[PDB]
RNA sequence: UAAUGGCGAAUGAAAAAGAAAAAGACCAAGUUGAUA
RNA sequence: UGGAAGUAUAAAUCGAAAAGGUGAUAGUAUUCAUCAAAGUCUAAAUAUUACAGGAAAACUGAUAGCAAAGAAGUACUGUGAA
RNA sequence: GAUUCACGCAGUGUUAACGUGCAAAUUACUUGUCAUAUUUGAGUAUAGGGGCGAAAGACUCAUCGAACUAUCUAGUAGCUGGUUCCACCUGAAUAUUCCCUUAGGAAGGUCAAAGUAUUAAUAGUAUUGAUUGGUAAAGAUAAUGAUUAGGUGU
RNA sequence: AUAAACAUACUUUGAAUCGGCCAAGUCUGGUAAGCAGGACUGGCGAUGCGGGAUGAACCGAACGUCGAGAUAAAGUGCCAAA
RNA sequence: AAUCCGACUGUUUAAUAAAAACAUAGCAUUCUGAUAAAUCUAAAAGGUUCAUUACAGAAUGUGAUUUCUGCCCAGUGCUCUGAAUGUCAAGGUAAUGAAAUUUACUUAAGCGCGGGUUAACGGCGGGAGUAUAUGACUCUCUUAAGGUAGCCAAAUGCCUC
RNA sequence: GGGAACGGGCUUGAUUGGAACGGCGGGGAAAGAAGACCCUGUUGAGCUUGACUCUAAUUUAUCAUGUGAAAU
RNA sequence: GGCGGCACAUCUGUUACAAGAUAACGCAGGUGUCCAAAGAUGAACUCAAUGAGGACAGAAACCUCAUGUAGAAUAUAAGGGUAUAAGUUCAUUUGAUUAUUGAUUCCAGUACAAUCAAUAACUCUGAAAUGAUGGCCUAACGAUCCCUAAGAUUUUUAAUUAGAAAGAAUUUAAAACAUAUUAGAUUUAUCUGAUGUGUGAGAAUUUCUAGUUAAUCCUUUAAUAAUAAGGCUUGGGGUGUCAGAAAAGUUACCACAGGGAUAACUGGCUUGUGGCAGCCAAGCGCUCAUAGCGACGUUGCUUUUUGAUCCUUCGAUGUCGGCUCUUCCUAUCCAUUUCAAGCAGAAUUGAAAAAAGGUAUGAUUGUUCACCAUUUAAUAGGGAACGUGAGCUGGGU
RNA sequence: GACCUUAAAGGUCACCA
């Protein structure tokens, strides 16, 4: 819901506990070179119309929340999912 | 079957009878790419 | 559905003209010189109904 | 089998290796022009 | 197509060469290996339920075996394909 | 494209006859109609997601809300029907999980047949001993509620 | 304490089956139902025999082919043995 | 003697419906100057209306005559002789990089924006006072327009015999 | 009576002489037809629509190099 | 069946039967969240309510004392738990973290999810023992493929220095050309032969300790490089039909496989509802509970209405009414015989024996039903597959 | 009766036989 940046937790890499900024993650941009798109590309090709399913029944409102806490001194980057919340802020 | 307006327990047509120029040879029936309709004043 | 009488018109099959006792294709005679620097006289021989 | 495939249902080769049989020759282009 | 950032063919556009192609993960470079496309022919080993001639059989023996063991694609039906 | 009769024609009614018929739509009487949007012969043209239709999804060889014929084709069927000799021995099921599952499947339980192990590998039983539970009952100024009155005190 | 060696422990492979129905010194919904749904057990389904005149479930009792006797449920005026 | 429907002559479900259904004349709307409109075909110096030329060709609704066709352009269509810098493809241009690639800019119709059109599809309201009853009158809510002229328990009215 | 809750057959009764002719329409839940109504199939078909996915026709842009010139 | 609802994933109490399991479209409710604090820890304190006091101040403002087993609070539905706390206040903090095992609940003893027990790190709080791997407990949620993020440096190699220790290495027919040097030809990115040597040749290499340099998660299959792509482990993006297709209608023109597993008609069980009948007696009946009625209650019968169920029939039992005709029931309308009256006569009213005999004609409606006009001694109510279609009709449906 | 809405009142559904 609320939880600050700069956090104080352990980090694998150094072996110790370090500030960490924490944010939160989102999805990369989609690339048209991974082997999924290429194959998916070649499919909808020709004569056929949509070959794959397409998704129409969403039920879900929400989205279970991850945090990408990084160290600050080694950039080691740790991701912790949250539960399902409506409204996310990170604050102070 | 037989008609764009063939109609069902009431004689009637349903949907407008004016229709763009494009309209494929089938169901281009009635006013083509009318400007206007009804009684000219 | 079906294909409407729109349709079946463009085939010509019972849609033909019914041209058996027309008289004639009626058009101006061909250019010529005679018509391009002077002028032809014609005779009107006679008024016909043309089915 | 490698691979392909709402990677689902299903589809799917080839080199190596072992045998039957074994066989190699031409145009074009190039050259020779008392030219055929 | 098994050929997966395109295995093969064709069409639209583009279009090489003091050669170059391939080594199936796209890209550039340097080595290495191996061939030299865009013309033609070529016996033998292989297939066969057309058809003709033969020989066989843990096949059938007249409701079986070909539809047909006799003038069987015959009698008969249909406008006709059948 | 007036009114009628006739040769003809149709099919309004009897919801008549017949209804294993004369007939896979006919017969009798009644009714209507009986030349110009008329009736009719031959030739010719139009073909199946097509034709033709004064429009009924009507007609297209007794076949039409998509003809006939042959090939794919012995199309698929969780659905219906049938499934062929004797004796002997053992002999069931409707719980549980999942499925676009509910007339059906897979895991599992019940059952049969094969094949083993000398075998820390017997119990739908009672008794003795230590427990578990909150049902029947019981209670109602014992806690939470429901409810009829009577005393005493301010 | 009682019973248990054709005891006990199984392993592998596999068939059919998961439409159920009835009874009650039982329960829930319903006015109620030869209604709908459940807990425990026994049955019918898969089951004939003796009795209840007759009856899928009730009572006695479960079945190789027979003879002789004692019986069970239940009966003994005639049909009908007593 | 009357009522309903259809104006009439005509046609129709071969084999259960012959009619109020279809056609009809009349009325109205739309597009097209012919190298067009409609439209058949896989293609085509291909084909039909067309041996034709707006008093024509093609696409529709209503259904003789008389009298009359009310209001609504918001919604969905159709259209505009209309706007550019909202959104829009393949392409084209340019930059970085060793290159693929990536990035930026620019592109048509279409939609959006604005207008027209209902003999285009269609639609055409409530509540309360007030002159023994009724309510001309008034107030109030809010539609694009609030069902107009007419007609009626109608082949259209549940209640309803 | 009981039974699948409407028997010609079973149980208990009533009752019965063999063969049948002309009628008849009570019964044989008479015959004709794998219910056309309803429901179930992961069985279809005709028709409709901004149901999903496409498609002919229509339409717009680019490419497909005729000459000789000018404007941006 | 549809419409309605979700009993489809899911929690609490109850039905539910004192182990476990456990039904109904049974009952009363609940979830798709919320929380940097409402997580962790330490300390201090005690709540609701009541009584008695205190200027404004009163029933309710703030202060004090006493009683006070929780009657308060604990995010939420309900049920459990909680008093030097699990509640209120204050303070520190991020364990709501990384890695590895073994179990328990659903369970097929599969997955997801959840619930625990330990171990190795680094931390938080506390003086310390302890406590801390999210919320006091029981719900608060998700596969394969695809997309998208994080991680794999602890270690292993090669080369060269310094030191040390073991080490014979296999044996005859040769072409690629890196080239020089000449014999020809050429002007263009100039080529074409032959003579020649080495190359490439064979009768050192490894280990190890200390350095230095470099590389270091695997793969793109002839060898490398920087880009790109693919692997491995773990999260997120979601399927609510919640073990997870990508999906609008209408057929009265309809078709097929089937079904009494399932409706529309009879029949069968029930009798709410409909009809009929009783028991008591508050009262009405001018006086009088019972001539005739009988409230508040209560007990029945019938299958002539409609319900409720789905047992029989879906390879078919012809589905309303009327017409014709026969029979049966009595809960009797008339005729016959009787008793009673608030029966003077007449006309009536209540009841008993009795079902052998009679119980009509028309207008409107397809009607059953109903309503009118007559007549009659009376113009009663019902059953027989809602009697009766190879008996009719076809008005309705 | 069922669903929805307002401050009791309305609105839509009540179908195949």
């Amino acid at each position: 819901v609320v939880v600050p940046k700069t956090r104080k937790t352990y980090c694998p890499r150094c072996d110790k506990h370090t500030p960490h900024k924490v944010s939160q993650y989102k999805k990369g941009k989609d690339s048209l070179h991974v082997q999924g798109k290429r194959r998916y590309d070649r499919k909808q090709q020709g004569f056929g119309g949509q070959t794959k399913p397409v998704f129409k029944k969403k039920a879900k409102t929400t989205k279970k929340v991850v945090l990408k806490i990084e160290c600050t001194k080694c950039k080691y980057k740790l991701q912790k999912c949250l539960k399902r919340c409506k409204h996310f802020e990170l604050g102070n | 079957v037989d008609h764009p307006h063939g109609g069902g327990n009431h004689q009637h047509v349903g949907h407008p009878t004016t229709l763009k120029r494009s309209s494929p040879p089938g169901q281009k029936a009635g006013k083509v790419a009318a400007r206007r309709t009804g009684l000219i004043r | 559905g079906r294909r409407t009488l729109s349709q079946r018109k463009g085939r010509g099959s019972i849609f033909k003209s019914r041209s058996h006792h027309k008289l004639g294709v009626a058009q101006h005679r061909a250019i010529d010189f005679f018509e391009r620097h002077s002028t032809v006289r014609g005779l009107v021989k006679s008024i016909e109904h043309d089915p």
